[PDB]
């Protein structure tokens, strides 16, 4: 009867690919 | 991504919309929805 | 020897100790018709509560197979890898059940029943009799849904013995479907075949591979699909637009009525007969004792089914096989341990003494066994062949002087 | 510029017109999830029935080392699983309690036989029973194991 | 292929079959060269002959009994290498063309050729998740009735009126060339089964 | 000792898999020499055929035998399909296993997979005793052609 | 009695959303 | 040659683990004897009703 | 290479340049990209 709680949600913190949003032409 | 329902539920109730799967496994073991046929 | 007759009846039953491997995998069954969407939540989510346990240093989840032929795990089915930390580095009184206990008490989520086992003991056990857990049983027959109906009584009684933690029969046709009845007429009507109107479900609707790019050393998949939002559902594929041969735009649902159903999930064979196993999880019993109890409870409250035939795979199976090999060895190792001292001192009364002075090595060790708090096993029953010919030789120079 | 339908005047159309052509993920057969904090692609070794884990694993070991130059920045092979590391456990083990069998009886046996050179024989019945066994073994094709040492 | 005394009968296999490879290239097209049973014609060990006298089943009912049952019952016994159908007749789907409908129609054998082989097929639309449950998206398109067979589509006006198979053909269920005839007692054609054993068991 | 065959049977229903591939796969392997046991798995496009041979046998005797047998058997499956032979090795064979992980971010599942399907697999699979070295998770970079009904 | 009884640490940990069913036009 | 006057295989139906052959073929009587062939029937790609 | 938006983002948002994360064969991407938050 463990009360021993996790974060349902997704999890991502081996790495991740950003890039940022840059005001440019097309 | 809605249903609409003929008729079966009632304004109001709560459904679960997320973990569906693995509770309605166990309801299905449990025998709860041989229960809830055998009702009706 | 009416002295032995005691600590006998109070000793379990196993085919081999469990012994205990760096570390082990968590094995996890489910219903049939899981997503590998959901499937793969369920790995994290199992496998972050894995981790919070002390004990363990790594988890390796993996659901579905990898590239290779010796792996044909759906994606629903889970093999997560668990690393435990050195052994100086557990709790205090800290041991591999206690351990073991705290995973099967910490992780654990509904309709899903939990599975620990060591590596290579598992991957050798599956690899004999096939099935994943210590205990199993075998539902065979040719009517899927008749065996699919015994699996689910015999997995229900299997809870309610004493020493059973989880058991699951993995159902045979639990399997869902979408079914796109094609109209050959309706079809027909536009000038299309049934092959016309299928390269929608190949390639529309479903992502059909179409070709490979190559670079270099390496191959990509090419593939042809609509957006999702036009085969979201049913009802979508109603609507799923079809522009026919003579250019007309008309749905799916124009030519061929969709039906949701439900029928085979993985048709399992063994010797081509049809089976189910049901994977049942004790670890606080022995094993014999169990299994002597399941076949108790499945023969009482379960009638069997004409065509349906029940069995007791997994290990039990294998210590069936090794005691069968036993009983019918150990008259070879009496008569052998019988002519070594018909030769030696050439007196027949006289050798009929020192084999006779065997049953007194018996009752030695299955005392210390108990006391030890060991279970028979062909671990300890080769101690006692190996233990015989050393009372036997002992016999001799004790008849020496 | 898939050329799917040219008019007279060689105006094309091409796929481009009728389709948006994306680098996505293939569906995935199998998944891997790393210490319950990310999806990963992971490698297993898988050895041929029959032959020497310990031996390969080495093999592997090192060559891994050699591509560590190789790998792309920020590239890291954690490792899942090792049967590696169970074998010397095990070899160690019983290396270990052959040993102490071997000093408990022959401070046994020399304390039954109170001359050194009378405990000295019984105790030189050892490392020659050993080599002949081991001799053996090699001319039976049997490695050494928790069960081939057990015996 | 005859191997010379004391050949080991799997290394003769083995041989075989290397060389089957290095010509299979040196062969037509369609052709393929398939390895025959591991018995002879000595290997014929037992064989029967199977009749129903009240006439409830027929030759080409006996000859589905034999090659879609008892075959497989048989076949799993040990040291039986082969469990061979000997006479009877095999179901066949005849469409037969009437010549001067073709012509009255429009349609030539070719298009009734293509057509057929557009219209006896499944396919799968993957799957796609509902309830977070998996649903196979499968497609029918199986001929499995002679009205199956009627309707396949051979052209199609503007209108939608369509012109079928059966406008040019009559699809009739006949029994296909034999090539083997099996007779019992002088009295009745029949369709008979023979158990071949193991070269060596 | 265990062969493997691997099937492929695109898109097909488990059922058909069972009746066109799988069964008449494992009836035949039954009927091999040297054969105790075989375990059929029909999946949604997929047959997996496990043939366990009885003790004391010669594991290169029971591959080179079931060859012989999916030659005289490979016209008996559907035109496309064909009847693959699974590695020398089984389950047990799983002997290292490693994961590849980028923490900064500039490599992802996809660049992971391709790195080890088209770099790692073929610097370990060069190492002797080594039959198999098999991808595990990650993401296939796939070329969408995603078209617009309309 | 009807239905089947979770531990809410479980279905917590599953991660379970719920939706109030309502009436009106689709 | 193969399908009108012979009957050539085109394809089987799956009939669960069965198959059973599917054939094209005019009557018997357009194929009765050589004088028959002489005047099988052939409808020409350009539509054409010869011999 | 580079889609151009027309609304809803702000200059310098970050933003995780992959569908990669989404199961191609019919992760519904809707309940898919609910699952990354709560």
């Amino acid at each position: 009867a463990s009360g021993v709680r996790i974060d349902p949600t997704q999890t991502q913190n081996l790495g991740v690919k950003t890039a940022t949003v840059t005001r440019g032409p097309l | 991504g809605v249903t609409a329902l003929r008729s079966g539920l009632a304004e109001g109730e709560k459904v679960v919309s997320s973990g569906l799967f693995l509770i309605d496994s166990e309801a299905n073991i449990s025998g709860a929805l041989e229960r809830m046929r055998s009702e009706s | 020897v009416l002295t032995v007759l005691w600590p006998l009846n109070k000793v379990g039953g196993e085919f081999l100790p469990q012994i205990n491997e760096g570390d082990l995998l968590y094995m996890p069954s489910t219903l049939p018709g899981i997503s590998a969407a959901e499937a793969a939540s369920m790995l994290q989510k199992t496998d972050k509560l894995i981790m919070s346990v002390p004990e363990v240093a790594r988890v390796f989840g993996k659901t579905g197979k990898a590239e290779t032929a010796t792996d044909s795990a759906p994606l629903e089915m889970v093999e997560t890898t668990i690393q435990l930390k050195p052994q100086e580095q557990w709790r205090p009184g800290m041991t591999m059940d206690k351990i073991i206990e705290e995973l099967d008490n910490t992780v654990r989520l509904p309709g899903l029943a939990n599975l620990w086992v060591p590596p290579i003991r598992n991957r050798i056990d599956m690899l004999s009799t096939g099935i994943k857990s210590p205990i199993g049983i075998k539902v065979s027959g040719t009517v899927l849904a008749d065996i699919d109906a015994m699996a689910e009584q015999i997995e229900e009684v299997a809870r309610t013995v004493p020493g059973v933690a989880s058991a699951l029969a993995e159902r045979l046709e639990g399997g869902r479907y979408i079914n796109v009845e094609i109209n050959r007429e309706k079809a027909a009507r536009y000038g299309m075949t049934v092959a016309d109107v299928q390269l929608f479900v190949t390639s529309a609707v479903g992502g059909a591979m179409v070709g490979e790019t190559v670079e270099g050393i390496a191959r990509y998949p090419i593939n042809l699909r609509y957006p999702q939002s036009w085969r979201d559902s049913p009802q979508a594929l109603r609507q799923l637009p079809i522009l026919t041969p003579m250019k007309q735009q008309i749905t799916l649902a124009d030519v061929a009525d969709i039906k949701v159903s439900t029928g085979p999930s993985m048709l399992k064979t063994e010797n081509a007969r049809p089976t189910s196993w049901i994977y049942i999880d004790a670890r606080d019993r022995d094993m014999v004792s169990v299994v002597h109890d399941l076949q108790k409870a499945i023969a009482e409250k379960v009638q069997l089914k004409p065509g349906t035939s029940v069995a007791f795979s997994g290990q039990f199976e294998l210590l069936e096989r090794a005691n069968h090999k036993l009983k019918l060895m150990v008259p070879m190792t009496l008569m052998i341990i019988f002519v070594l001292l018909y030769l030696a001192f050439r007196r027949v009364g006289e050798a009929l003494l020192i084999i006779s002075s065997v049953p007194f090595a018996l009752v030695g060790g299955i005392w210390l066994l108990w006391w030890m708090g060991f279970h028979l096993s062909v671990a300890t029953g080769t101690g006692f062949i190996a233990l015989a010919g050393v009372a036997a030789e002992f016999g001799v120079v004790m008849l020496m002087y | 510029h898939i050329v799917l339908k040219a008019s007279e005047n060689g105006v094309p159309v091409y796929l481009r017109d009728v389709a948006k052509v994306q680098i996505g993920p293939e569906m995935r057969r199998g998944i891997a999830e790393l210490n319950g904090e990310g999806e990963v692609a992971g490698g297993v070794v898988i050895l041929r029935s029959g032959k020497n884990a310990r031996e390969v694993i080495a093999a592997v070991k090192d060559k891994l080392e050699t591509l560590k130059s190789s790998l792309p920045e920020g590239v890291e092979i954690v490792t899942t699983y090792d049967r590696s590391q169970l074998i010397d456990r095990a070899i160690d083990n019983l290396s270990g309690k052959l040993l102490e069998e071997f000093i408990v009886v022959a401070v046994v046996c020399a304390l039954f036989l109170w001359h050194v050179r009378s405990a000295l024989v019984a105790i030189i019945s050892l490392p020659l029973g050993l080599c002949i066994a081991f001799i053996v073994m090699h001319f039976q094709g049997l490695n050494a194991n928790i069960m081939s040492l057990g015996g | 292929v005859i191997f010379e005394d004391g050949t080991d009968p799997y290394w003769a296999r083995s041989r075989v079959l290397e060389y089957l490879n290095q010509v299979q290239g040196k062969l037509p097209a369609g052709v393929s060269a398939e390895l025959g049973p591991d018995a002879t014609g000595v290997g014929w060990i037992y064989e029967y002959a199977l009749v129903d006298r009240s006439g409830k089943h027929d030759l080409a009912d006996l000859r589905s009994l034999q090659d879609w049952f008892l075959k497989y019952e048989l076949k799993t016994i040990p040291d039986v290498a082969e469990v061979a159908s000997v006479g009877g007749v095999v179901k066949e789907y005849q469409v037969v063309i009437d010549p001067q409908r073709l012509a009255q129609y429009g349609i030539s054998l070719a298009e009734v050729k293509s057509a057929l082989d557009a219209s006896n097929q499944e396919a799968g639309g993957s799957s796609i998740e509902l309830a977070e449950a998996e649903y196979m998206v499968r497609a029918s398109g199986y001929l499995q009735t002679l009205d199956d067979f009627n309707h396949i589509v051979l052209k199609a006006s503007e209108n939608g009126v369509p012109v079928y198979l059966r406008d040019v053909a009559k699809v009739q269920i006949g029994p296909e060339m034999r090539r083997g005839i099996a007779e019992l007692n002088g009295e009745g054609e029949v369709a008979g089964g023979v158990v071949i054993l193991r070269s060596g068991k | 000792v265990q062969v493997i065959i691997k099937t492929s049977y695109p898109g097909q229903a488990p059922q058909i898999v069972e009746n066109q591939v799988t069964y008449p796969l494992t009836t035949t392997m039954l009927s091999v020499p040297g054969a105790k046991t075989v375990r059929g798995f029909s999946q949604f496009g997929d047959s997996y055929v496990y043939v366990i041979f009885e003790d004391g046998t010669d594991p290169y005797w029971a591959r080179s035998r079931v060859l012989e047998y999916l030659n005289q058997v490979q016209g008996k499956l559907p035109a496309g399909v064909s009847a693959e032979l699974g590695p020398d090795a089984t389950g047990v064979g799983w002997i290292y296993e490693y994961a590849l992980v980028d923490r900064s971010g500039k490599h992802d599942l996809a660049d992971l997979r391709s790195l080890q399907d088209w770099f790692l697999k073929y610097e370990l699979k060069t190492i002797p005793d080594v039959a198999e070295v098999a991808s595990v998770g990650g993401v296939v970079k796939e070329y969408q052609v995603v078209i617009d009904p309309q």
